[PDB]
């Protein structure tokens, strides 16, 4: 038989926040929602914790979004993502407050630091998780794909605590913010000799490169229906507001407007995004070919008998001219008003 | 550098897998394993890093003993020696008690100057055996490494990406890395070098009698921490939904598709 | 010569027997459809048709031998040479709404297709079946009518076979109406004059192909792929006599040198898996176990060992597949992006002369000045040769075009091999043809055409019309 | 059931290099001929296979593969065939097909149509039917992989003008089958002189102008041996 562990001890479901020297990841604001409908479950409070060098102002901004608190690591060596300082903090942190769950985010920060603290507690964690359940016993239920996407999974950590899981950027919703902030903040410390680190930072640089078609995972196409160059200017702006990555059917190559690697078809890369939003395009057996297996795909086009219409999972029949820049300043509406 | 560690499993040769409704087990068409393409990664970035300090390669796996193929299909592509972690004891295991005996099969096999695991496996998708192995090992680990911009004997120069900005890090050896897809070219295994003796290598096996901690408590399935529930086939649906009417009669119907995918465009 | 103007009361006519949906005059025809993937010539039709069936193609036939009007028919616009293109603009016949799938005969192991039917379609209807259609053309939308017309063939050739092995029957329309069952569910013919053979290759110039029955393989299941370095392109092009005379035969045998490579790894961005080397040759072993398949490139790679090769490397797993095919797959578009324009050349050679035409080419290249890209399959004798324009004036790129490729197709005659292998010859390839062949066999073959269409009105001016 | 299994042969990819179908009335003939017997003749159809390769390991592969798919589809048994007096017994029995219906009649004249393979137990039954209706002896074999038929009405001991009215009837039903199965008139041997009537019944007017008009084009002074295949049909 098995020795038994009593999860009275191990209380609260702690939001990890993930941040770049203060700006916080947007996958923070959907766990902090998805745990304030966990632990209403159970009846359990909801932490975050902080980690960074000048950040201890930006503590408050988590209490506006129902946190009850805000466990906040400030000391100048958590500047950049080092795993020794950020493990020895996370599991110090585990030793005071003694969480029950702990989610944080997908990011590559979060897909290193949080191995390397579950190791060492020898508990267990889930990856990349899509749905999350609580038992009333507190027994987090993570569903989780696996195989590439085949099938999905059902795992769960009935004896060891605080159960890990690592949750997929832009599953769950960020709830709306509180009209009066409930909570504290809890400024902790440590010992310097647990935050040195043998890794040392050089520089962290911006990506500043223009990503291939086939690592895309979402692309705004146009083609024929673009009559001139300088219309790509209203579809450029366009595209980096979703991020999009602009390619083009091959009228658009022999008009010189495009690199040839940026032509989607049998004639060019064959694609898979999440997301396509074809403008202006019939599609025709040559492009189709190479993007029928998107995802999602949005056709705009004027002839609604054009074969695009087939396998768009959203068909919009109307002219892109009048659509697109009337949907920039709907961009700048309830964005900015 | 020098002694170099190179983690590589075998999973099934592909990932086209359904179930069935009431097996509970996974309906794989056939039996035709293979390395996985993120471990020929790991291999490649060993490779260059061999033919600029000149040290010695040694792969690391811990499965059955089928899983020896992809040990020897290490060695045609230029690895020196391999040890496969073979006992039924070792089954079963999760992340947590699969980094164990690998980390417990590191120290048998005495000190590496540095341990290159892949991103992911293609059957378990997890990514994360390589942080829990170098914890355990208590060395120092980056993960996703993209480019590797020094080599010098003591240490390296690496750019670990993340979604949108590129750490450059100085990490002294020993140490762990993680390189992710699209590194390197792997190279191709080589017939001359199929031709040597049959491998020149010889796989050394070992198991639970072997390790420094010889205790079944810690690895399998007893000491995992997670177990599956049930897995099942993940419910998709294809819905062809059409938009008329012009002007931004449109564009709020875009706007409200975007938003709800979380664009916000 | 004779040819009526089509007028409206020809359009009056026409959509009398073809529904007015499908008929397109005028602006409404479309660019794409004055050209094909030549590019050089450009030529308007006067009406459009799409046909849907055998009695719609045998109604405009008969208007257009009463009333002199030239037809051309089009299948996807794909072909390289000019063929499919209306120089006179008279009726364009497009089959691309014929793509129905007739029948699949599961005893007989046939196909029967409407032309319109494209190759990646029937390949992949075909191979759920458990059935293999062997000739793989480059582009696969191409119409499977477009590919008897032509003479497809392709990288499986070495084992297979072209497109003219697996036609068993065509259902023609001439040029006066008449509609001609050719073949037939069979496999042994022996009765009268092939008309099946003389339709194969003759590019929309004697009849129009109304539907076709192809023979089907049964499908193998294993496939794996041998990748082998060679120092030069002379030793790589010499071991082909000695890997098909040790019985292993490979479904595809491509020769590619490194500078071809080094185009594809600047196209698709990455590298190649080892190009530490100047000369490949990469091979295809099918098969329906494993076994027999590893006693097949074992058998070769044991040669290839023995003759000079540095090494043999083994692609057996699907990304290892993608990581050397992708490569090969794109040598074509890596060298459209990397100049400004191009021509084709496509001359089949006796397979002890590979070598020598190859390093001709390089010889061709250094003395022009102009760079001569080169791949093909060292299985045949099929060399794919393009000649780059790269940043020369219009005045002194089609002298030097001119010049390439005269001495590159009287290199070809010197080495008694042929024009083309696999494009055609069309409206482009014609002197070169009249260069290679009499005046006396081009005599024959015109008088094959005014016995299949006297009126000359089944696209005039094409292969051995005014060569 | 012996032309039933050629499509279930050839789908399981292991492909023989002959399949030949020969009845049990024509192996008697071979008998006399020869003098010997034949290996068994227990039946009354028999599928006579080939299979080469290089070893004995990949011929071995491929026959057991058709033979434990021919046992399991309705065969009596399937007998090994290996050694050189083996083949030779089986062999010559088949080679000697035409020799010894040759030998059993006065004269014969024959017929090489070719039908699609689906459609070649049908004739062969119509062939018997058609020797049991007009008295004549219509012995027949062929090759069961590509459905070429060789038939033979023998004159046997007919009287001269009962002998050009039998043949000329038995020769015409069977030209119109084979149009019917959607078959050609000869797939060996061609038309030359014998068969152009044949040729004019199954293809059209047009097809053989077509044909007229190309060796118009070879020989316009129609030097080249005139009046056959598509001449005077
Ligand atoms: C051998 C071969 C290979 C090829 N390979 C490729 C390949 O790999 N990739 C590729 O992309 N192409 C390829 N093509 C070309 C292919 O035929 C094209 O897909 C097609 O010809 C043109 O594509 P398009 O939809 O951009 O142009 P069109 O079809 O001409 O685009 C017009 C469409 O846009 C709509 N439209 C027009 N104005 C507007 C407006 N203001 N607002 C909204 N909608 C509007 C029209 O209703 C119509 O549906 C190949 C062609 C050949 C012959
Ligand atoms: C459907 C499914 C879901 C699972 N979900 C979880 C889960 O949520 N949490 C959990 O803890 N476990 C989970 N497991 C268990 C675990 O992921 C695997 O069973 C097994 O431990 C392989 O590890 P991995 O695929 O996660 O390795 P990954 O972390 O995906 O691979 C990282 C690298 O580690 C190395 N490596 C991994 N496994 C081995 C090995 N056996 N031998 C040598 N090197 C190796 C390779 O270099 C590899 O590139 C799951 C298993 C399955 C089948
Ligand atoms: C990128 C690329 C790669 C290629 N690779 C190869 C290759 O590897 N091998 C190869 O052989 N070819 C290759 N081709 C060209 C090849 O000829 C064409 O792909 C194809 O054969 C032409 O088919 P289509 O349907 O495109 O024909 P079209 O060009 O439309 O027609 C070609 C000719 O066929 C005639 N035709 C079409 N349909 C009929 C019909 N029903 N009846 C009578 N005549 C008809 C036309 O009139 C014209 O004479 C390639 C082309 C491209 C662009
Ligand atoms: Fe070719």
């Amino acid at each position: 038989e098995k020795v038994a562990i009593d999860k009275s001890l191990y209380r609260g479901i702690t939001v990890y926040v993930d941040h770049i020297e203060g700006q916080i990841h947007p996958v923070t604001f959907e766990l902090i929602g998805k745990a304030r409908e966990l632990a209403a479950v159970i009846g359990h409070p909801v932490y975050a914790l902080l980690m960074g060098t000048n950040i201890t102002e930006k503590a408050d901004e988590l209490l506006k979004y129902g946190v009850d608190k805000v466990f906040v690591y400030d000391k100048p060596e958590l500047k950049h993502f080092v795993i020794e300082p950020y493990a020895n903090v996370l599991e110090d942190f585990i030793e005071k407050v003694k969480p029950s769950s702990i989610l944080v985010g997908a990011t590559n920060v979060g897909r290193s630091l949080a191995p390397r603290v579950a190791a060492r507690y020898r508990t267990g964690l889930t990856a990349d998780c899509t749905i999350l359940e609580m038992k009333e016993n507190t027994d987090l239920v993570q569903i989780r794909p696996a195989f590439g996407g085949n099938i999905m999974a059902q795992i769960v950590t009935e004896n060891t605590r605080p159960q890990f899981c690592t949750v997929r950027y832009k599953v769950f919703t960020a709830p709306e913010r509180v009209n009066e902030p409930w909570g504290d903040v809890e400024m902790m410390d440590i010992e310097k000799a647990k935050l040195v680190s043998a890794i040392e930072v050089m520089e962290v640089i911006k990506k500043e490169k223009g990503i291939d078609l086939s690592e895309a995972e979402t692309i705004v196409a146009v083609g024929r229906g673009v009559k001139c160059e300088k219309d790509l200017d209203m579809i450029h702006e366009f595209a980096e507001k979703i991020g999009a990555t602009v390619a083009c059917t091959r009228p658009g190559i022999e008009a010189g407007w495009f690199d040839a690697r940026l032509q989607i078809g049998l004639s060019g890369r064959t694609v898979k995004p999440k997301l396509i939003i074809a403008l202006g395009i019939s599609g025709a057996v040559q492009f189709a070919a190479g993007m029928q297996n998107s995802e999602y795909i949005i056709a705009i086009n004027s002839d609604p008998k054009a074969p695009i219409f087939n396998i768009a999972h959203c068909g919009m029949v109307g002219d892109l001219y009048e659509i697109l820049p009337e949907l920039l300043t709907m961009i700048e509406g309830p964005e900015n008003n | 550098m020098s002694k170099i560690l190179v983690c590589i499993k075998q999973v099934p040769g592909t990932s086209n897998v359904e179930v069935d409704p009431e097996t509970g087990v996974l309906i794989r068409d056939g039996v035709e394993s293979k390395l996985n393409p993120y471990d020929l990664f790991g291999l490649e970035t060993a490779f260059r890093l061999k033919e600029q300090l000149g040290g010695t390669i040694t792969t690391l796996s811990m499965g059955p003993m089928q899983s020896k193929e992809v040990l020897m299909e290490s060695f045609y592509m230029g690895a020196d020696e391999g040890c496969l972690l073979s006992d039924r004891k070792f089954g079963g295991a999760d992340v947590v008690a699969t980094s164990y005996t690998l980390a417990q099969g590191t120290k048998r096999l005495g000190d590496f100057d540095l341990i290159i695991c892949g991103k992911q496996t293609t059957d378990g998708d997890t990514a994360q055996v390589g942080p829990e192995m170098a914890e355990f090992l208590g060395i120092p680990h980056v993960t996703n490494v993209i480019k590797i911009l020094a080599a010098d004997e003591k240490g390296l120069t690496l750019q670990m990406n993340m979604e949108e900005s590129l750490e450059i890090q100085r990490v002294p050896y020993p140490c762990l890395i993680t390189v992710d897809k699209d590194i390197y070219t792997p190279r191709l295994p080589s017939y001359k070098r199929k031709l040597d003796i049959s491998k020149n290598p010889e796989i050394k096996i070992l198991t639970l009698k072997d390790m420094y901690d010889t205790n079944e408590k810690k690895y399998g399935l007893s000491g995992s921490p997670t177990q599956v529930e049930r897995i099942f086939p993940p419910e998709s649906n294809v819905e062809k939904t059409s938009f008329e009417g012009d002007g931004k009669v449109l564009a709020k119907a875009l706007l409200g598709i975007l938003t709800e995918k979380k664009y916000l465009g | 010569m004779n040819y009526k103007k089509v007028e409206a009361s020809d359009i009056a006519a026409i959509k009398e027997l073809i529904p007015a949906e499908r008929v397109f005059v005028g602006t409404e025809i479309g660019e794409d459809f004055s050209h094909d993937e030549l590019g050089s010539i450009h030529s308007y039709p006067e009406v459009l048709i799409k046909v849907t069936s055998t009695e719609e193609v045998s109604k405009i036939m008969k208007y257009a031998y009463e009333h002199n009007i030239p037809v051309v028919v089009r299948g996807s616009g794909t072909g390289l040479v000019g063929a499919c293109v209306p120089l006179f603009g008279g009726i364009m016949l497009e089959t691309t709404l014929m793509n129905n799938i007739l029948e699949l005969d599961t005893e007989n192991l046939t196909v029967t297709v409407e032309p319109g039917v494209l190759l990646m379609e029937l390949s992949k209807f075909v191979e759920e079946n458990d059935l293999f259609y062997p000739p793989d053309p480059g582009e696969k939308s191409a119409t499977i009518a477009g590919n008897i017309s032509t003479n497809a063939g392709g990288m499986r050739a070495v084992k297979y076979g072209v497109t003219r092995d697996y036609v068993r029957g065509l259902t023609v329309v001439l040029a006066n109406g008449e509609i001609i069952e050719l073949g037939g569910k069979i496999v042994k013919n022996s009765s009268g004059y092939s008309l099946k053979d003389l339709v194969i290759g003759s590019e929309g110039t004697l009849c129009v192909i109304t539907k076709a029955i192809l023979k089907l393989l049964p499908l193998p299941k294993m496939t794996l792929s041998l990748l082998i370095p060679f120092e030069n392109i002379s030793d790589a092009a010499g071991i082909v006599p000695k890997i098909i005379k040790s019985k292993a035969i490979p479904t595809a045998i491509e020769f590619m040198e490194r500078q071809t490579i080094l185009f594809a790894e600047d196209f698709l961005g990455k590298k190649f898996p080892d190009s530490s080397s100047n000369a490949y040759i990469l091979l295809t072993f099918d098969g329906n176990t494993k076994e027999q398949v590893e006693a097949e490139y074992e058998t070769v790679a044991n040669l290839c060992l023995a003759e000079g090769a540095k090494d043999v490397y083994i692609v057996d797993t699907v990304e290892r597949k993608d990581s050397v095919w992708s490569a090969r797959g794109a040598f074509l578009e890596a060298i459209k992006a990397s100049t400004t324009e191009m021509d084709e050349c496509d001359v089949v050679v006796p397979r002890n002369r590979i070598a020598e035409f190859i390093e001709f080419t390089h010889d061709l290249a250094k003395e022009m000045d102009v760079r001569i890209p080169s791949f093909g399959h060292a299985g045949d004798g099929n060399l794919h040769i393009y000649v780059c324009r790269d940043e020369l004036c219009q005045a002194d790129w089609e002298a030097k075009l001119a010049e390439a490729m005269d001495r590159m197709y009287a290199k070809a005659l010197t080495f008694e091999g042929l024009v083309s292998g696999e494009h055609g010859i069309g409206y482009a390839k014609r002197k070169y043809l009249l260069n290679d062949f009499g005046t006396e066999h081009l005599a024959l073959m015109a008088g094959i055409k005014q016995t299949f269409d006297p009126k000359n009105l089944l696209n005039p001016k094409k292969v051995c019309q005014m060569a």
